C-alpha cells in the first residue's frame, strides 16, 4: 500500500506562507506567516469542505514558522490536548485546545509556562515528546538561534486528586559541540529516548533525552563552498535505530540515512535529477528537501521537496517507491486555486513547505479501508490531505 | 478389569492388544496400547495402532471428539523426518481440537521443514497465543523469525526465554545462532560498527555457554568461527576482540587435539598468546583457526557416512586459508592445503573444498590450482565464485585474454555481481582503455553498493587518476 490518493483540499487556507503542519487523533493544526494557528477537524464526513470544520486563532504579529501538537489521555479520566508554536519573533507560544460542550467548536487557551529569563531566548524548532515510558512525564524539546537544545518536562497536574494547572520544568540544555556555535535548524526525538539536533553546517548531534548527555555528532560531505550545505529536517525511524537527515547541497536536496547505535552512515536516497543540461545527477530532489516523515511501520519515508514533489521512498531497499506532483489546481474548489502569487510569479508547481504522516484512524473517511493517511502544506498557501490506498 | 481394578499393566496391555486385533473398532483398547507405547517411547508402533484405528473407520463417532490418533501419526511422521507427510495429520487433528497446543507446535515445525517459514511464524504465534507459558513454541517462533530476517523480535524472544530457563542447551545455542546471523547480516548490509557489537555480544554468550553449561555442540564452534571473521575483516574495531573471554572459552572446553594439524600451523592455546609483537588481527586469526579446529565430533555422535569429518577439515582449511591470506605466512597455507587434502578424501564431491584448495595453490603451482578450480566448476555448475577465482588466477599468470573470456562468461552467468565487472575493469586499466575502464569501475562500484573493499578503493583511485590534472573547475557539479 504505497499508492496515495488525495482526499480533501483547502486552497487559500492562509494569507501568508504555511511553514509547519502537525496533527493528532482529533485534528490537524497548521501555522503560517499570518501568525494564525489553524485547527482543521480530522474527523470529516463525505464531501464536506475542510474549511467548514476549520477553526482559526491569532498568535503573533510577526508570524509562526513552527508548530507541534501533543494529544494524550493523561489520567484514566482526563484528556490533554496542547499546541506549541514558535513565532518569527522567536517567542515560544503554548495553547491548550478544547472543544465546546455541545457545539464541539474549538477553543484556545493560551498557556503561560515559561519564566521571564527563558522567554528572552529566540526559539526556532520544537518537538513534543509523548509519555512513551522514556520517562513518565511528557517532554518538550526546542532549539535556539545560538545552537542549543532546550529540554523541558511538562507536568499538567499539581503534585499528583487531579486538577488542571500546567507547569514546564526545564530539565536542561544540550549545547552544540562546534565553536563557533551554529544555527540549530531543526530537531527531533526518538522513541528510545534520543534527541537529534541538526545545525546549518551539515553537522548533526545525537544526545540522550533522559540524561541530557551528548553521545556523538556527525557531518555531511562536499564542503567545497561553506554556505552550501545545511540541514532542513531530521527524523528518527520509529521501527529501527535509523535516522534520516535531510540537508541541502546548494540548490539540491539530499536525504542521508544514519543508524544510531554507533552513528554511522548506512546509505543515501537519490533519484535521477537534473544537472548540466542533458546530464543526469544523483540527488534526492532537484531542489531543497524541506521536510521528512516516516509511516507508522517505518518502511516508507516520505520527503517533501521545494520542487513541488512529494517523494515516497522504501527505507529497506533505499530506492524510490513513488512520487506525487503538487499543482495549484489540485484543489477541489475553483475559487480557492492560487495560480499566481502576490508578485505575479507562477505557482503551477508549488514547493512543499511541509509533510506529515497521519496514523490510521485519525483521518476518518467514508467507505474507505481504515488505513494510514498523509498531510502536506504547500507554497500556494494550500493544505492537502491524502490517504494511503491499502487495507485493514 | 486389569486396567482399573486389578492394576495389572502387562496383562491389561496384552488383553487390549488381543482385543484390538479382533475388534479394531474399540477406542479404549487403541488408546491404552497407544498410550503405553507413546511413553516407551516407540512411535513407530503408536503410528501403527493409531493409523489402523483411523483407517478402520469403525470408530468414526469417537474420533469426532478426541484427536490423539491423528496427532500420534503426525508425530510418528515427524520423528521419521518426513515432515511433509506430517502436515495432513496435524491439520486434521486441530480440526477436531483446535486448542491442542503441541499439535500446533508440531504443525509449525513441519511447516518450517517445508520452508513455509512465515506460516511457521504464525503457527507458533498461535501456539504461544494459547499457552504463553510455552518455551519451545517461543524458541521455534524465534528461529523462524530469524530465518525470515526479523532479528529483533527473535532476539527479544530468545533472550526472554534464555533467562527463564537458562538450564537448557538448545535455547542458548539458539541465542548464539540468531546473534551471529544478525552479525553477518548487519555486516553484509553495511552496518559495520554494530556488527562488531553483536559479535562481542555473541562471543560473550558463547563464553557463558561453555562456562555455565560446559555444553559442546558441533555448531557453537562454527558459530564462533563465523563471528570471529568480523574482527578479522573489519580492522577498525579489531581491538574490541576480547582475548580474555576467548582464552576462557577455549580453556574451559576440552579438545583431544590433532598433532598433525597443530604441527603445521604451530597453534595451541598455550602457544599462540606467547608470541610477542603480533597484531590483534593475527591474534584474531589464530583464535579463528583454534575455534574452527576445536569443533567436536562429540561422544555418542553418529556421523552419517562421515560427511561431518569432511566439513570439519574443510572448515579448518577455510580458516587456515583466511589466516594465510590475512597474514601472508606459509604455515597457514601449508595447513590449509593439508586440511583440504584431508577433507577431500573424506568427501570428494563438494565443490566448495576444491575452491579453497585451488585458492591455496595459486602461488605454488598454477596447474593444480586451475585443476582444482575446473573440478569445482564441474562439481557445482551454478557456482559463480569458482569461475571468478579462476579468472583471478588467469590474471595472476598474466593471461589477459583468458581472464577476460572467463569474466565475459560470468557477465553471461551472473551480471549482478560487482566482482566480474571489477575484474573486467582491472584488465582494461592494465590494458589502458582507461575511459571505459573508469566506466566499468563505476558500474562495478554502483552494483557493489559498498559490498567489497576493492571496489571502493579502485573507484576512488580511478576518480582521482581521472580528475586530478585534467583541468576540472570547482564549478562542475558532477
Amino acid at each position: 500500500s504505497k499508492v496515495f490518493i488525495a482526499t480533501a483540499n483547502a486552497g487559500k487556507a492562509h494569507d501568508a506562507d504555511i511553514f509547519s503542519v502537525s496533527a493528532c487523533n482529533s485534528f490537524t493544526v497548521s501555522c503560517s506567516g499570518d501568525g494564525y494557528l489553524k485547527v482543521w477537524d480530522n474527523k470529516l464526513l463525505d464531501n464536506e469542505n475542510p474549511k467548514d470544520k476549520s477553526y482559526s486563532h491569532f498568535v503573533h504579529k510577526s508570524g509562526l514558522h513552527h508548530v507541534d501538537v501533543l494529544q494524550a489521555i493523561e489520567r484514566d479520566a482526563f484528556e490533554l490536548c496542547l499546541v506549541a508554536t514558535t513565532s518569527f519573533s522567536g517567542d515560544l507560544l503554548f495553547y491548550r485546545i478544547t472543544r465546546e460542550d455541545e457545539t464541539k467548536k474549538v477553543i484556545f487557551e493560551k498557556l503561560d509556562l515559561l519564566d521571564s529569563d527563558m522567554k528572552k531566548h529566540s526559539f526556532w524548532a520544537l518537538k513534543w515528546g509523548a509519555s512513551n515510558d522514556r520517562l513518565l512525564s511528557h517532554r518538550l524539546v526546542a532549539t535556539d538561534v545560538k545552537g542549543t537544545t532546550y529540554i523541558w518536562k511538562f507536568h499538567p497536574f499539581a503534585d499528583e486528586t487531579l486538577n488542571w494547572s500546567p507547569t514546564l520544568e526545564l530539565q536542561g540544555t544540550v549545547e552544540s559541540p562546534m565553536t563557533p556555535s551554529q544555527f540549530a535548524t531543526s530537531v527531533d526525538i526518538s522513541e528510545r529516548g534520543l534527541i537529534a539536533t541538526g545545525f546549518n553546517n551539515g553537522t548533526v548531534q545525537i544526545s540522550e533525552l533522559s540524561t541530557l548527555r551528548p553521545l556523538y555528532n556527525f557531518e555531511s560531505q562536499h564542503s567545497m563552498i561553506n554556505n552550501s550545505n545545511s540541514i532542513r529536517s531530521v527524523k528518527f525511524s520509529p521501527q529501527g535505530s535509523l535516522l534520516a537527515i535531510a540537508h541541502d547541497s546548494n540548490s539540491f536536496g539530499c536525504i542521508t540515512l544514519y543508524e544510531t547505535e554507533f552513528g554511522e552512515r548506512i546509505g543515501s536516497l537519490s533519484v535521477p535529477t537534473h544537472s548540466s543540461q542533458a546530464s543526469l545527477g544523483e540527488f534526492a530532489h532537484s531542489s531543497w528537501v524541506m521536510s521528512l516523515s516516516f509511516n507508522d511501520s517505518g518502511e516508507t519515508l516520505c520527503s517533501a521537496g521545494w520542487d513541488g514533489k512529494l517523494r515516497f521512498w522504501d527505507v529497506k531497499t533505499k530506492e524510490r517507491i513513488t512520487t506525487l506532483n503538487m499543482h495549484c489546481d489540485d484543489i477541489e474548489i475553483e475559487e480557492d486555486i492560487l495560480a499566481v502569487d502576490e508578485h505575479g510569479d507562477s505557482l503551477a508547481e508549488p514547493g512543499v513547505f511541509d509533510v506529515k504522516f497521519l496514523k490510521k484512524g485519525w483521518r476518518s473517511g467514508m467507505g474507505a479501508d481504515l488505513n494510514e493517511s498523509l498531510c502536506c502544506v504547500c507554497l500556494d498557501r494550500s493544505i492537502r490531505w491524502f490517504r494511503e490506498a491499502g487495507g485493514k | 478389569i486389569y486396567c482399573h481394578y486389578y492394576k495389572d499393566h502387562l496383562r491389561a496391555f496384552k488383553c487390549y492388544f488381543k482385543a484390538f486385533d479382533l475388534d479394531a473398532g474399540d477406542y479404549t483398547a487403541a488408546k491404552y496400547i497407544t498410550e503405553t507405547y507413546a511413553s516407551k517411547p516407540n512411535w513407530q508402533a503408536a503410528s501403527s495402532i493409531a493409523s489402523r484405528l483411523i483407517k478402520g473407520e469403525k470408530a468414526k463417532a469417537e474420533l469426532r471428539s478426541n484427536n490423539w490418533p491423528f496427532r500420534v501419526v503426525g508425530i510418528a511422521h515427524l520423528e521419521k523426518q518426513e515432515e511433509s507427510d506430517s502436515i495432513e495429520w496435524f491439520q486434521s487433528a486441530l480440526r477436531v481440537d483446535p486448542n491442542d497446543v503441541e499439535s500446533w507446535v508440531g504443525l509449525g515445525q513441519a511447516y518450517h521443514a517445508c520452508g513455509r517459514i512465515e506460516a511457521s511464524i504464525k503457527v507458533f504465534d498461535k501456539a504461544i497465543q494459547l499457552r504463553p507459558s510455552h518455551t519451545f513454541a517461543q524458541y521455534f517462533k524465534a528461529i523462524s523469525l530469524c530465518d525470515v530476517g526479523e532479528y529483533l523480535e527473535s532476539l527479544d524472544i530468545l533472550e526472554k526465554v534464555c533467562q527463564e530457563a537458562a538450564t537448557e542447551e538448545s535455547f542458548q545455542i539458539g541465542l548464539v545462532e540468531v546473534l551471529m546471523r544478525c552479525s553477518l547480516d548487519l555486516y553484509s548490509q553495511g552496518f559495520l560498527l554494530k556488527s562488531v557489537s553483536i559479535a562481542k555480544d555473541t562471543i560473550e554468550r558463547i563464553k557463558i555457554i561453555i562456562s555455565e553449561l560446559k555444553c559442546e555442540n558441533q555448531q557453537v564452534w562454527i558459530y564462533l568461527s563465523q563471528v570471529l571473521r568480523l574482527f578479522i575483516w573489519i580492522e577498525s574495531k579489531v581491538d574490541t576482540l576480547p582475548v580474555e573471554s576467548l582464552v576462557s572459552i577455549f580453556e574451559n572446553s576440552q579438545f583431544s587435539g590433532s598433532e598433525e594439524i597443530d604441527s603445521v600451523d604451530n597453534i595451541k592455546i598455550d602457544t599462540l598468546l606467547d608470541s610477542t609483537t603480533d597484531d590483534n588481527v593475527s591474534i584474531a586469526c589464530k583464535f579463528l583457526i583454534l575455534a574452527s579446529k576445536y569443533s567436536v565430533s562429540d561422544q555418542k555422535f553418529t556421523d552419517i557416512a562421515g560427511t561431518v569429518r569432511a566439513s570439519y577439515w574443510y572448515n579448518i582449511g577455510i580458516s587456515e586459508l583466511t589466516a594465510f591470506i590475512t597474514l601472508k605466512e606459509p604455515q597457514y597455507r601449508d595447513a590449509a592445503i593439508f586440511a583440504f587434502k584431508k577433507s577431500i578424501q573424506l568427501q570428494s564431491n563438494t565443490s566448495e573444498t576444491w575452491i579453497g584448495l585451488g585458492i591455496a595453490t595459486m602461488d605454488i603451482n598454477f596447474r593444480v590450482s586451475q585443476h582444482c578450480f575446473i573440478k569445482a566448476t564441474a562439481l557445482e555448475p551454478k557456482a559463480t565464485n569458482t569461475w571468478f577465482n579462476l579468472a583471478m588466477l588467469g590474471l595472476k599468470k598474466k593471461d589477459t585474454e583468458f581472464a577476460q573470456q572467463v569474466l565475459n562468461k560470468l557477465q553471461s552467468l551472473a551480471p549482478q555481481d560487482s566482482s566480474p565487472w571489477l575484474g573486467m575493469a582491472l584488465i582494461l586499466e592494465e590494458q589502458g582503455d582507461i575511459i571505459g575502464s573508469s566506466k566499468l569501475f563505476a558500474h562495478s562500484f554502483i552494483l557493489s553498493n559498498g559490498r567489497s573493499k576493492a571496489a571502493q578503493f579502485m573507484y576512488a583511485k580511478n576518480v582521482l587518476e581521472n580528475h586530478i590534472n585534467n583541468g576540472d573547475d570547482e564549478r562542475d557539479i558532477e
